[PDB]
C-alpha cells in the first residue's frame, strides 16, 4: 500500500521493491553474458533485431571504458550509455592522477559507491542496467566481476544477464575454463547462446563478442565474426 | 605615524584601596591643536574605566564595539563585569584582526564587580595582554620616566599622594615637549565614590 | 480535475487563492477619495476604535513624499511592509533620477514586486491592495489602484471596499467641473458619498486633503463639523 | 446518520434513488418544485437538464432598514406600545433577523411578569434598555484585526 | 484526472498550456491585418466604470522604433516581457548597430517561453502579437506562450476571435493597400462590439514604413468614426 | 477540504487569514499578563505557570524580560520559542544603540521584530510565532509607549492588552475603569490586585505564582523595578483589606 | 496511474511511461522521413499551419555546414537544443577548427537529456531531431527521442502516420543507396505521400526537404527551391 | 489543520504540538535518571540495566561530564544524548576559552542549551527525545536545571524522569520541602528512586555522579555499592 | 496502525516507536549471515560464514571478512551492498585519527564516529537508512583485546562477548552457559567456543572452506585472518 512507491525509503518487510524492480528490468532485457578465461575475459552480447532496424554494427551494447578493462551491458541504452561515461569518468579520474592500470578490484569499488549512492537518494532513480566488468593483465590476471543495481559488489568466473540467468548459466560448470583456451571460451558461449534464446520469440538477432586478454596485449578491442575463425566455431555445434 | 598622529599618553596608576587612570586632555593632528575636550578614557559599566591612546577611530570603534558586546552579557545576565573577563573580551575583539589590527593602546583600569580589589592591566594593539601589578610608566624623557617614578609610585598609595605623583609625571613628561600640552585629566575610582580631577598644564 | 490553486492556473484559465484574496480587501478596512484640478481629498474610517486605546498605533495611511501619499486597505501587516519596500524604492527614485517621484516608475516597482509576491511557492502572495494618493508635478491630480495580481490602474476618484459600484454612481454626479472648484464643497461632498459607506458616525472618519503640492493635513474635529454644518445646511436649503 | 445501517455505501444509493426521483423520468409540468437547503451541488449535472434551471436565491442579512420594517408589520395589526422606541432596537444590533429583533422584547416582558405587571411600566422600559446595554445580540469570527 | 500539468498527460500531452490558451480568451479581443503598406491593428478597451482613464491600460505597445506590439491576455505578464524585449533591443542595437528585427525578438523570447523555473513557478498565459516593420517591410507575427511561431496575414486574439478570424479570412485583401484597410478594420470591429463606437471603447494601431510613428496620434478614431 | 491542507505559507480561501486565527488560539492557552495607563511610570505583572514551591525560582524575572535598561517585555506563550525573540531584538536593539549610540525609539523597535515575526509567518513555510510579547518603555517624543507583538505583522499595540483569553473579563474592567491622568501607580497596582483576584482563575493572589514588574522613570536612570514577590504580600492583606472594607457597607 | 508521475519513481512493471508519454508528442508531430545513399542524403519533413493566410511553419533548418536536420513536436526543447547544437558544433570549429562528426557530437545529446529523465523533479523532453552528417567514413543518420537512444541507419522516420512509413521504406532504404540525388528526392517524396492520406495535398509550400553531401554544403530547400523537386511526378492511384 | 507544517515545528488544532508530542511520548519511556541539588553540591543518580548478563558496564558510561566542573546526565532515549554531548563538548569549550574563565554556570546554561533549545527545536527531520539534567557549580552556590526536547529549562532541588516521573515528583512534592539536610535529601530521593525500580539493585544497575563545589567527580559502581544503598 | 508519511519517514510513532528504523532492524535478518563476536583473556576470535550456490563463486570477493587497519578488523551481516561503502568510510574516519592525532585510534571512537554518521542516515530518510550491520574489534593500551557492534541505528556498542544479527540470538543464549568459564581461554577454546555455538544455532558443521574466522590476540598485534590449513587443524582437534 504504497510502500513500494518511494526507493529511498524501506517497506515494512524490510527492503524495498525499486530495487526488485531495477532487478526484473534486467531480466527484460536481452540475454548478454560473459566468461573469463586463463589469459583474458570473453564478452558477449546479443543484441535483438525486428524489422531492420538500422545500419547494422552501431549503438553496439559493448563499450570500451579502459585500456584493460571493457563493458558488457545490458537493459536501456542511455542508462548503459550512461552508466559507461560515469565508469569512463571514473577511468579518466584514475588515469589523470596516477596513470597506471586501474586495477579491477577496485575498480568496481568505484563504481559500486556510484551506484550504491543512486540507490540512497530519492531525487535521482536507481538504474535498471546491469553490467559486466572485467579485464586482464600480466601482474594483475583475468578477473570478472559482477555489480547489481542494488550495488552489490563482488564477481564469479562466469555470469549470466538476461531473460534467464539459469539456463545460461547451466552449462558453465562443465565448461573448461582455464585448460581451453580464450578463443574456445569465446565459442563455447556463441555455441549455447543460439541453442537457448529461441529465435521464435525473436525472429532476427545478431551476437556481438569482444575479448580482452593477453593475445590483445591488454588492449580491449571487439572482435570481429570472421576474425579468428570464429564465424565456423559459431555455428558449428550451435545446430543441435 | 598613526600613534603620534593624533598623540596622546594614558598611565594607570594603581593605589592602595583605590585605583586612578589618567590621560591627557589635548587631542589635534600632528603638531596642530583642535579641540581638548575630547574624550579618551570612556566608562564601562560601574567602577571601572579603561584607557585609550592612538587613532581616535579605533579610540571610538573599538569602544563602540566594547560597548556593543559588553551590553550583549549584561543583559543576560544582570551581574557587571570582570577586569579579567573585560581583558580577555579586548584582547580577543583585538586579535581578530590579524594583519589589519586597529592602532591603539588600551589600558583597563577598574575595580572587580564583586569587592573593592582593585586591578589594572594594559593591553598591545594586536591583542596581547601585559600584566603588571599596579603601576604603569611612560613620557617622553627617559630619566624622569623610570628614574622619578621608582620613588614616587608607592606600594601603598593615597588618592591625596597618587594625584600629585601623576601630576609631576604628567608635567615633566608632557609639557617638555613643544606640541604636547593642554592639560590631563585625571579619574580616580574607589568603592565608596567616583573623582575625577584635571591637572593644570600650559596652553602653549 | 479540480487541484485548488497553488502556483500553476486552473482549468478554468483563471486561479483561485487570487480571487480567494480579493475577499480580504472587501472584508477589509473601506476607504474613499476623490481628485481635482488642484487640491485632493481622501478618506478611510473603518477604525473601529473605542479611543480606550492608543490612537497614533491604528494610524495607518502615511506618505512617502509631500506629493505622493500611500492609502491602503485590508491589513497592515502586509501593508507595513508596502509602506517601507515602497519607501526605499521612493528614496532610490529620490536618489537616483532627482526628480519628483513618477507615479508611473514607483507604482511599477510595487506591481513588479507583487507579482514576484505571488510567484514562489516560496514568498506569500499579497491578501491586500492599497490605491495611490497624491498630485503630478505642477499640480496636476495623480490617483491609482492596485492589484494582488501586481498591476495597476487610474481612477478618477477613490472608491473601494463595500458598494465599490454603488459608491462609483454616486461618482457619475462628481464628474462635474464644480468639484472640486471649491475645496469647501469637495469636502462635504466626501462627508456626503461616505454618508453611505458603513457607519459614518464621524468619530472613526479620518480625511486629509492635500491642496496642490502642499502636503495634506489631517482634519481635526473642528472644520470638519463646520464642513458638516455646511453639508447640513445644503441639505437643509435643497427643499 | 442514525446509527448503523445498512448502510453506510448502500444509504448513499438509496439517497442516490432521490437523485434520480428528482431528475426525472419524465419531468413535464407542474407540480411546482421549490427547494431549500444548504448545498445544491448534491444534484447531478444530469438533473439540470430536465429541470429546474430557472434560477435560485439567497436571502442576505436585513440591514436595519429591513429589520424596522419587519418588525412593524408584525406590530402593524396588532398594536404595539409607545413607550417602546423602535429607533434602539435598530441601531443597537447588526446584521439580524426580524425574529431575533422580535424575542429581545419578550425576554423583557419574560422577566416582567415575574414583577406581575400586565399593562405596560416604565420598570421594564430600564430593563429593555438594560438588554440593549446587554448586547450578546450578534457574534461570529473574526477574531483577527484586518 | 490528476493532471500533471507540466508533467504530461497518460493519453498524453501539456494541460495548463491548452490552459494558457483559455487564458486569451478572458482577454480583449485584438484583431490584427498585415498589408502590403502597413500593418493595421485594433482592440477593444472595454471600459468597466467611467473612472477608468482610457490610455491607462491600452494593448499596443512599442517594442522598438520600427518595431509596434500587441499584447494579450495577463497585463502584468505582457508588461515583463515587453519591456524585457526593449532591452533586447536595446543590446541589439548596440554590438549590431542595426535595430533588431521583428524576426529574431520572437526566439528571444520563445526561448524563455516555457521555462518551468521561477517565472514563465506558474507560466504566464499572455499571448504576444508582434507587429514592425523590418528589412522585409510591415510585418505581422503571433505567438503562444508555448512558443508557437508562425507568420500570419491577418490574426485575431481575446474572446471574440472564434467569430472574428471567421469574416476575416473571407473580406481579408493580401495585396491590396492600406486604403482598403481602413474601412476592412471598422467592419470586423463594428460586428464583435454590442455598443456603440467612441474613441474611448476602442483603440487603432497602424504602423507603417514611410508614415511612422504612428503607431497612432490622438482623434483619429473618431475620424474613422464619421467616416462610415 | 480545501482548508483542511498543511500550507502555512500562502492565505487560507474567504480572505481570512489561514494560522493567524489559530495563532490566536495558542495565544490563548496558558497566557497572563496585563497592563494599565500610569503617569510618571508604568506597571506590569507576571505569573508563574508551575506553582510548585520546590523551583528554585534563580530565574529570578522570568515571563518579564528585559530588553534594555529603559525597556523591558513580558514574554506570554511558548518560552522555547520566544528565548530566540528575547536575543533577537535584543541585538536589534544592541545594534541600533551601537550604531546611532542612542537608545531605540520603541516605535520602529516594535515595527522591527514586527516585521521579523512576520516573515516567518509569511513565507518558506516556516512555523509561525505563537508567543505574544508586551513593550515597555519611554521615548524622547511620545514619553510613555506601550505595545504589543502579533504573529501576523500587525501588532496589537495599544495603551492596554488582554492576556490571555481568559484576560477577556479583565477587558470589561479595563474599559470601565478607564481614567487618564491620576497616579499613584499604586491606584491601577490595586487595581491589578483586583484583576487577578476576580478576573484571573486563581484566586487570593498567590504570591510565588504571580510576579509584578513596574518601571519608573528617572533621568536618566530609568529604573525598572523587580519587585518581585516582596510587598506583593502586603499588597495581599491591602486588597483583602478593600473586600474587608466593602463588606462593611451592606 | 498514479505510478506515472514521477518519472524517478519505478513502475510495477519497471516501465517508465513519462517516456512513452513524450513518445505520443514525438508521434504527435508531422511525418518525416529521413535517408541517405552512398553519395549523398536527402532528408523530407511537413509543414503545418493554423490558417490558411498564415506562413506553413518550416521544420528543416541548418546547423552545421555538413549537418542538416530535421525537427517534430515541442518547440522549447528543439531551439534550446538547436542554440546547444550550435554551441557544441563551434566547440571543434573554433578550438580544434574542424567540424564534429555526428558519431560522436550526439553522445553529448543524449547524456544532456538523462539528466531530465533521471532526478527528480524533472521531465523527460520530446525531440523530433533527424540528425545528418558526414565524416571520413561518410553519412550517418541518427534517431532522437525522450529514451535518449540515437541508432545509426540509412532512413528512419517519426512523427505521425509514420509506420506506414516503414513499409515503404525497407525494401527501398536498400535500393536508395545507389541513385543519385535527384531522382533521390522525388522518391522520397514518393514515400510521405503514400503515407499521408492521398485525397489532398501535398503542397509546395506543406513539405520541407534538404540534402547534405560531404562536398555539398546543406541547403535549405523550402517554397520555390521544392519546385523542382516537385515537377516530373507521378500522381498517386486510386 | 495541522497549519504549523515545520521548520522550526510541527502543529497541533489545540494545544503544544502534535508528530513530536509522540517522541515525547518516547521521553517518558527513556531510562530514568535522578538527581539531587543538596546544600553545597548537585547529585545525580541514573538507572543502567544492561539486556543480559553478557555485557559490562566498564564500556559504555552514560555519565560523560562536559567539564572538570560541570558534569550531565541524561533523561530519555539514546544516541541523540552523545549527539549533543560532543556539540556540548564543542559548544561549552568554545565559550570556556573566548572570555579564558569559566564563568558562572548560569551562563552556560544560557549558551550551551541555546543551541541545543535549537536543535531540539528546529526540525531534525526524525526528533529527539532526550532530555537532560543541567548541573553545576557557580560562585559558591551550585544549580540542577532540567532541560526536556520542548526547550523548557526547568529549576529543580530534586527531580526525576524516565520511571517514577508522575511517582516520583509527587514523592519529592511532598516528603522534601524547600531545601532540607544535604545527605537526609539524598536518602529520599534514593528511596523514591527505588520506588518502582527493581527489586535486584546491584552496583551495575545505577550509577550515582556528585557535582562538588570542587569540581565535578564521576563515581564508579565499586565506589557506588561500597557507600550505601541507601547512599548517604 | 500508522497516520500520516510516518511510513516513509523515520518519527516516532505515538507509542514512541521509529518506523522506517523498526524495519530495518530486520533488515540484516534478510540478509542471513551470522557473525558471533566473542572474546578471551588475551584473544577474541570472530566466525562467519557464507554461501556457495554455484560453482563459479570466487572466495576473494565474496569472502565477508573486511579488514579496516592492520591491528584492527571488522565483520559485516546483512546487506552487503551497503556495508561496503562503511568500510572505506571507517579506513577514512581511522587514517583522520592517524593524520590528526598521530596514532592509532582506540577504535572505541570510530565505533562513536561511525554511528554518529550512521545517526545522520537515521536522520533524513532522503539519503535512505543504509541498513548494513558493522562488528568490530581492535587492541587498545593495556586494555587487552576488545569487541565492538554497531548497527545502523548508530551507536558505539562494545562488550566482553556480544553478538547480535539474524541467528545471533540463539548463539548469545547457549554462550551464557558455555563462556563461563570466564577464565584464561587458550586459542584451541576459543575456536571451539566458534563450532560450539555454531552447533547450536546451525549444526550442519560443513567444511572448514565456507566458514570464515578471524582472531584477535597480542603477540603481534596485527590483525589476522585463520588459515585455512589451521581452520580444519582445530577443527578436528575439538572433535575426536
Amino acid at each position: 500500500t504504497g510502500y513500494d512507491l518511494s526507493a529511498s525509503t524501506f517497506s515494512p518487510d524490510g527492503r524495498v521493491f525499486q530495487v526488485e524492480y531495477a532487478m526484473k528490468a534486467v531480466e527484460n532485457s536481452s540475454t548478454a553474458i560473459g566468461i573469463r578465461c586463463k589469459d583474458g575475459v570473453v564478452f558477449g552480447v546479443e543484441k535483438l533485431v525486428l524489422s531492420k532496424l538500422y545500419e547494422e554494427g552501431s549503438n553496439k551494447r559493448l563499450f570500451n571504458v579502459d585500456r584493460h578493462v571493457g563493458m558488457a551491458v545490458a537493459g536501456l541504452l542511455a542508462d548503459a550509455r550512461s552508466l559507461a561515461d560515469i565508469a569512463r569518468e571514473e577511468a579518466s579520474n584514475f588515469r589523470s592522477n596516477f596513470g597506471y592500470n586501474i586495477p579491477l578490484k577496485h575498480l568496481a569499488d568505484r563504481v559500486a559507491m556510484y551506484v550504491h549512492a543512486y540507490t540512497l537518494y530519492s531525487a535521482v532513480r536507481p538504474f535498471g542496467c546491469s553490467f559486466m566488468l572485467g579485464s586482464y593483465s600480466v601482474n594483475d590476471g583475468a578477473q570478472l566481476y559482477m555489480i547489481d543495481p542494488s550495488g552489490v559488489s563482488y564477481g564469479y568466473w562466469g555470469c549470466a544477464i538476461g531473460k534467464a540467468r539459469q539456463a545460461a548459466k547451466t552449462e558453465i560448470e562443465k565448461l573448461q575454463m582455464k585448460e581451453m583456451t580464450c578463443r574456445d571460451i569465446v565459442k563455447e558461449v556463441a555455441k549455447i547462446i543460439y541453442i537457448v534464446h529461441d529465435e521464435v520469440k525473436d525472429k532476427a538477432f545478431e551476437l556481438e563478442l569482444s575479448w580482452v586478454g593477453e593475445l590483445t596485449n591488454g588492449r580491449h578491442e571487439i572482435v570481429p565474426k570472421d576474425i579468428r575463425e570464429e564465424a565456423e566455431k559459431y555455428a558449428k555445434e550451435s545446430l543441435k | 605615524s598613526i600613534m603620534s598622529y593624533n598623540g596622546g599618553a594614558v598611565m594607570a596608576m594603581k593605589g592602595k584601596n583605590c585605583v586612578a587612570i589618567a590621560a591627557d586632555r589635548r587631542f589635534g593632528i600632528q603638531a596642530q591643536m583642535v579641540t581638548t575636550d575630547f574624550q579618551k578614557i570612556f566608562p564601562m559599566g560601574d567602577r571601572l574605566y579603561i584607557g585609550l591612546a592612538g587613532l581616535a577611530t579605533d579610540v571610538q570603534t573599538v569602544a563602540q564595539r566594547l560597548k556593543f558586546r559588553l551590553n550583549l552579557y549584561e543583559l543576560k545576565e544582570g551581574r557587571q563585569i570582570k577586569p579579567y573577563t573585560l581583558m580577555s573580551m579586548v584582547a580577543n575583539l583585538l586579535y581578530e584582526k590579524r594583519f589589519g589590527p586597529y592602532y591603539t593602546e588600551p589600558v583597563i583600569a577598574g575595580l572587580d564587580p564583586k569587592t573593592f580589589k582593585p586591578f589594572i592591566c594594559s593591553l598591545d594593539l594586536i591583542g596581547c595582554p601585559m600584566v603588571t601589578d599596579d603601576f604603569v610608566v611612560s613620557g617622553t624623557c627617559a630619566e624622569q620616566m623610570y628614574g622619578m617614578c621608582e620613588s614616587l609610585w608607592e606600594p601603598n598609595m593615597d588618592p591625596d599622594h597618587l594625584f600629585e605623583t601623576i601630576s609631576q609625571a604628567m608635567l615633566n613628561a608632557v609639557d617638555r615637549d613643544a606640541v604636547s600640552g593642554m592639560g590631563v585629566i585625571v579619574h580616580i575610582i574607589e568603592k565608596d565614590k567616583i573623582t575625577t580631577r584635571t591637572l593644570k598644564a600650559r596652553m602653549d | 480535475s479540480y487541484d485548488r490553486a497553488i502556483t500553476v492556473f486552473s482549468p478554468d484559465g483563471h486561479l483561485f487563492q487570487v480571487e480567494y484574496a480579493q475577499e480580504a480587501v472587501k472584508k477589509g478596512s473601506t476607504a474613499v477619495g476623490v481628485r481635482g484640478r488642484d487640491i485632493v481629498v481622501l478618506g478611510v474610517e473603518k477604525k473601529s476604535v473605542a479611543k480606550l486605546q492608543d490612537e497614533r498605533t491604528v494610524r495607518k495611511i502615511c506618505a512617502l513624499d509631500d506629493n505622493v501619499c500611500m492609502a491602503f486597505a485590508g491589513l497592515t501587516a502586509d501593508a507595513r511592509i508596502v509602506i517601507n519596500r515602497a519607501r526605499v524604492e521612493c528614496q532610490s527614485h529620490r536618489l537616483t533620477v532627482e526628480d519628483p517621484v513618477t507615479v508611473e516608475y514607483i507604482t511599477r516597482y510595487i506591481a513588479s514586486l507583487k507579482q514576484r509576491y505571488t510567484q514562489s511557492n516560496g514568498r506569500r502572495p499579497f491578501g491586500i491592495s492599497a490605491l495611490i494618493v497624491g498630485f503630478d508635478f505642477d499640480g496636476t491630480p495623480r490617483l491609482y489602484q492596485t492589484d494582488p495580481s501586481g498591476t495597476y490602474h487610474a481612477w478618477k476618484a477613490n472608491a473601494i471596499g463595500r458598494g465599490a459600484k454603488s459608491v462609483r454612481e454616486f461618482l457619475e454626479k462628481n464628474y462635474t467641473d464644480e468639484a472640486i472648484e471649491t475645496d469647501d464643497l469637495t469636502i462635504k461632498l466626501v462627508i456626503k458619498a461616505l454618508l453611505e459607506v458603513v457607519q459614518s458616525g464621524g468619530k472613526n472618519i479620518e480625511l486629509a486633503v492635500m491642496r496642490r503640492d502642499q502636503s495634506l493635513k489631517i482634519l481635526n474635529p473642528e472644520e470638519i463639523e463646520k464642513y458638516v454644518a455646511e453639508i447640513e445646511k445644503e441639505k437643509e436649503e435643497n427643499e | 446518520y442514525d446509527s448503523n445501517s445498512g448502510g453506510e455505501r448502500e444509504i448513499q444509493r438509496t439517497m442516490l434513488e432521490l437523485l434520480n426521483q428528482l431528475d426525472g423520468f419524465d419531468s413535464r409540468g407542474d407540480v411546482k418544485v421549490i427547494m431549500a437547503t444548504n448545498r445544491i451541488e448534491t444534484l447531478d449535472p444530469a438533473l439540470i437538464r430536465p429541470g429546474r434551471i430557472d434560477r435560485k436565491i439567497e436571502f442576505p442579512l436585513p440591514d436595519e432598514k429591513t429589520k424596522k420594517r419587519i418588525f412593524q408589520i408584525h406590530t402593524s395589526r396588532m398594536t404595539l406600545a409607545d413607550d417602546v422606541t423602535l429607533d434602539d432596537l435598530i441601531m443597537a444590533k447588526d446584521d439580524l433577523s426580524g425574529a431575533d429583533i422580535k424575542a429581545i422584547c419578550t425576554e423583557a416582558g419574560l422577566m416582567a411578569l415575574r414583577e406581575r405587571r400586565m399593562k405596560v411600566t416604565n420598570e421594564d422600559f430600564k430593563k429593555s434598555k438594560e438588554n440593549v446595554l446587554y448586547k450578546k445580540q450578534e457574534g461570529t469570527p473574526e477574531g483577527l484585526y484586518l | 484526472y490528476d493532471r500533471g500539468v507540466n508533467t504530461f498527460s497518460p493519453e498524453g500531452r501539456l494541460f495548463q498550456v491548452e490552459y494558457a490558451i483559455e487564458a486569451i480568451k478572458l482577454g480583449s479581443t485584438a484583431i490584427g491585418i498585415q498589408t502590403s503598406e502597413g500593418v493595421c491593428l485594433a482592440v477593444e478597451k472595454r471600459i468597466t466604470s467611467p473612472l477608468m482613464e482610457p490610455s491607462s491600460i491600452e494593448k499596443i505597445v512599442e517594442i522598438d522604433a520600427h518595431i509596434g506590439c500587441a499584447m494579450s491576455g495577463l497585463i502584468a505578464d505582457a508588461k515583463t516581457l515587453i519591456d524585457k524585449a526593449r532591452v533586447e533591443t536595446q543590446n541589439h542595437w548596440f554590438t549590431y548597430n542595426e535595430t533588431m528585427t521583428v524576426e529574431s525578438v520572437t526566439q528571444a523570447v520563445s526561448n524563455l517561453a516555457l521555462q518551468f523555473g521561477e517565472e514563465d513557478s506558474r507560466p504566464f498565459g499572455v499571448a504576444l502579437l508582434f507587429g514592425g516593420v523590418d528589412e522585409k517591410g510591415p510585418q505581422l507575427f503571433h505567438m503562444d506562450p508555448s512558443g508557437t511561431f508562425v507568420q500570419c496575414d491577418a490574426r485575431a486574439i481575446g474572446s471574440a476571435s472564434e467569430g472574428a478570424q471567421s469574416s476575416l479570412q473571407e473580406v481579408y485583401h493580401k495585396s491590396m493597400t492600406l486604403k482598403e484597410a481602413i474601412k476592412s478594420s471598422l467592419i470586423i470591429l463594428k460586428q464583435v462590439m454590442e455598443e456603440k463606437l467612441n474613441a474611448t471603447n476602442i483603440e487603432l494601431a497602424t504602423v507603417q514604413p514611410g508614415q511612422n510613428f504612428h503607431m497612432f496620434t490622438k482623434e483619429e478614431l473618431e475620424e474613422v468614426i464619421k467616416d462610415i | 477540504s480545501r482548508r483542511y491542507d498543511s500550507r502555512t505559507t500562502i492565505f487560507s480561501p474567504e480572505g481570512r487569514l489561514y494560522q493567524v486565527e489559530y495563532a490566536m488560539e495558542a495565544i490563548g492557552h496558558a497566557g497572563t499578563c496585563l497592563g494599565i495607563l500610569a503617569n510618571d511610570g508604568v506597571l506590569l505583572a507576571a505569573e508563574r505557570r508551575n506553582i510548585h514551591k520546590l523551583l528554585d525560582e534563580v530565574f529570578f524575572s522570568e515571563k518579564i524580560y528585559k530588553l534594555n535598561e529603559d525597556m523591558a517585555c513580558s514574554v506570554a506563550g511558548i518560552t522555547s520559542d520566544a528565548n530566540v525573540l528575547t536575543n533577537e531584538l535584543r541585538l536589534i536593539a544592541q545594534r541600533y544603540l551601537l550604531q546611532y549610540q542612542e537608545p531605540i525609539p520603541c516605535e520602529q523597535l516594535v515595527t522591527a521584530l514586527c516585521d521579523i515575526k512576520q516573515a516567518y509567518t509569511q513565507f518558506g513555510g516556516k512555523r509561525p510565532f505563537g508567543v505574544s510579547l508586551l513593550y515597555i518603555g519611554w521615548d524622547k517624543h511620545y514619553g510613555f509607549q506601550l505595545y504589543q507583538s502579533d504573529p501576523s505583522g500587525n501588532y496589537g499595540g495599544w495603551k492596554a492588552t488582554c492576556i490571555g483569553n481568559n484576560s477577556a473579563a479583565a477587558v470589561s474592567m479595563l474599559k470601565q475603569d478607564y481614567k487618564e491622568g491620576e497616579m499613584t501607580l499604586k491606584s491601577a497596582l490595586a487595581l491589578a490586585i483586583k484583576v487577578l483576584n476576580k478576573t484571573m482563575d486563581v484566586s487570593k493572589l498567590s504570591a510565588e505564582k504571580v510576579e509584578i514588574a513596574t518601571l519608573t522613570r528617572e533621568n536618566g536612570k530609568t529604573v525598572i523595578r523587580v519587585l518581585k514577590q516582596k510587598e506583593v504580600e502586603q499588597l495581599i492583606k491591602k486588597h483583602e483589606e478593600e473586600e474587608a472594607k466593602a463588606e462593611r457597607e451592606k | 496511474n498514479q505510478y506515472d508521475n514521477d518519472v524517478t519513481v519505478w513502475s510495477p512493471q519497471g516501465r517508465i511511461h513519462q517516456i512513452e508519454y513524450a513518445m505520443e508528442a514525438v508521434k504527435q508531430g508531422s511525418a518525416t522521413v529521413g535517408l541517405k545513399s552512398k553519395t549523398h542524403a536527402v532528408l523530407v519533413a511537413l509543414k503545418r499551419a493554423q490558417s490558411e493566410l498564415a506562413a506553413h511553419q518550416k521544420k528543416i533548418l541548418h546547423v552545421d555546414n555538413h549537418i542538416g536536420i530535421s525537427i517534430a513536436g515541442l518547440t522549447a526543447d528543439a531551439r534550446l537544443l538547436c542554440n546547444f547544437m550550435r554551441q557544441e558544433c563551434l566547440d571543434s570549429r573554433f578550438v580544434f577548427d574542424r567540424p564534429l562528426p555526428v558519431s560522436r557530437l550526439v553522445s553529448l545529446i543524449g547524456s544532456k537529456t538523462q539528466i531530465p529523465t533521471q532526478r527528480y523533479g524533472r521531465r523527460p523532453y520530446g525531440v523530433g531531431l533527424l540528425i545528418a552528417g558526414y565524416d571520413d567514413m561518410g553519412p550517418h543518420i541518427f534517431q532522437t527521442c525522450p529514451s535518449a537512444n540515437y541508432f545509426d541507419c540509412r532512413a528512419m522516420s517519426i512523427g505521425a502516420r509514420s509506420q506506414s512509413a516503414r513499409t515503404y521504406l525497407e525494401r527501398h532504404m536498400s535500393e536508395f543507396m545507389e541513385c543519385n540525388l535527384n531522382e533521390l528526392v522525388k522518391h522520397g517524396l514518393r514515400a510521405l505521400r503514400e503515407t499521408l492520406p492521398a485525397e489532398q495535398d501535398l503542397t509546395t509550400k506543406n513539405v520541407s526537404i534538404g540534402i547534405v553531401g560531404k562536398d555539398l554544403e546543406f541547403t535549405i530547400y523550402d517554397d520555390d527551391d521544392v519546385s523542382p523537386f516537385l515537377e516530373g511526378l507521378e500522381e498517386r492511384p486510386q | 489543520e495541522r497549519g504549523y507544517s515545520f521548520s522550526l515545528t510541527t502543529f497541533s488544532p489545540s494545544g503544544k504540538l502534535v508528530q513530536i508530542e509522540y517522541a515525547l511520548a518516547a521521553v517518558a519511556g527513556g531510562a530514568p535518571s535522578v538527581g539531587i541539588k543538596a546544600a553545597n553540591g548537585v547529585v545525580l543518580a541514573t538507572e543502567k540495566k544492561q539486556k543480559s548478563i553478557l555485557y559490562d558496564e566498564r564500556s559504555v558510561h552514560k555519565v560523560e561530564p562536559i567539564t572538570k566542573h560541570i558534569g550531565l546526565v541524561y533523561s530519555g532515549m539514546g544516541p541523540d544524548y552523545r549527539v549533543l554531548v560532543h556539540r556540548a563538548r564543542k559548544l561549552a569549550q568554545q565559550y570556556y576559552l573566548v572570555y579564558q574563565e569559566p564563568i558562572p554556570t548560569a551562563q552556560l546554561v544560557q549558551r550551551v542549551a541555546s543551541v541545543m533549545q535549537e536543535y531540539t527545536q528546529s526540525g531534525g527531520v526524525r526528533p529527539f527525545g532526550v532530555s537532560l539534567l543541567i548541573c553545576g557549580w557557580n560562585e559558591g552556590r551550585p544549580y540542577l536545571f532540567q532541560s526536556d526536547p520542548s526547550g523548557a529549562y526547568f529549576a529543580w532541588k530534586a527531580t526525576a524522569m524516565g520511571k517514577n516521573y508522575v511517582n516520583g515528583k509527587t514523592f519529592l512534592e511532598k516528603r522534601y520541602n524547600e531545601d532540607l539536610e544535604l545527605e537526609d535529601a539524598i536518602h529520599t530521593a534514593i528511596l523514591t528512586l527505588k520506588e518502582s525500580f527493581e527489586g535486584q539493585m546491584t552496583e551495575d544497575n545505577i550509577e550515582v555522579g556528585i557535582c562538588n563545589e570542587a569540581g565535578f567527580r564521576r563515581l564508579t559502581p565499586t565506589e557506588v555499592k561500597d557507600y550505601l544503598a541507601a547512599i548517604a | 496502525s500508522s497516520a500520516g508519511f510516518d511510513r516513509h519517514i523515520t518519527i516516532f510513532s505515538p507509542e514512541g516507536r521509529l518506523y522506517q528504523v523498526e524495519y530495518a532492524f530486520k533488515a540484516i535478518n534478510q540478509g542471513g549471515l551470522t557473525s558471533v563476536a566473542v572474546r578471551g583473556k588475551d584473544c577474541a576470535v570472530i566466525v562467519t560464514q557464507k554461501k556457495v550456490p554455484d560453482k563459479l563463486l570466487d572466495s576473494s570477493t565474496v569472502t565477508h571478512l573486511f579488514k579496516i587497519t592492520e591491528n584492527i578488523g571488522c565483520v559485516m551481516t546483512g546487506m552487503t551492498a551497503d556495508s561496503r561503502s562503511q568500510v572505506q568510510r571507517a579506513r577514512y574516519e581511522a587514517a583522520n585519527w592517524k593524520y590528526k592525532y598521530g596514532y592509532e585510534i582506540p577504535v572505541d571512537m570510530l565505533c562513536k564516529r561511525i554511528a554518529d554518521i550512521s545517526q545522520v542516515y537515521t536522520q533524513n530518510a532522503e539519503m535512505r537508512p543504509l541498513g548494513c550491520c558493522m562488528i568490530l574489534i581492535g587492541i587498545d593500551e593495556e586494555q587487552g583485546p576488545q569487541v565492538y557492534k554497531c548497527d545502523p541505528a548508530g551507536y558505539y556498542c562494545g562488550f566482553k562477548a556480544t553478538a547480535a544479527g539474524v541467528k545471533q540470538t540463539e548463539s548469545t543464549s547457549f554462550l551464557e552457559k558455555k563462556v563461563k568459564k570466564k577464565f584464561d581461554w587458550t586459542f584451541e577454546q576459543t575456536v571451539e567456543t566458534a563450532i560450539t555455538c555454531l552447533s547450536t544455532v546451525l549444526s550442519i558443521d560443513f567444511k572448514p572452506s565456507e566458514i570464515e574466522v578471524g582472531v584477535v590476540t597480542v603477540e603481534n598485534p596485527k590483525f589476522r585472518i585463520l588459515t585455512e590449513a589451521e581452520i580444519d587443524a582445530h577443527l578436528v582437534a575439538l572433535a575426536e
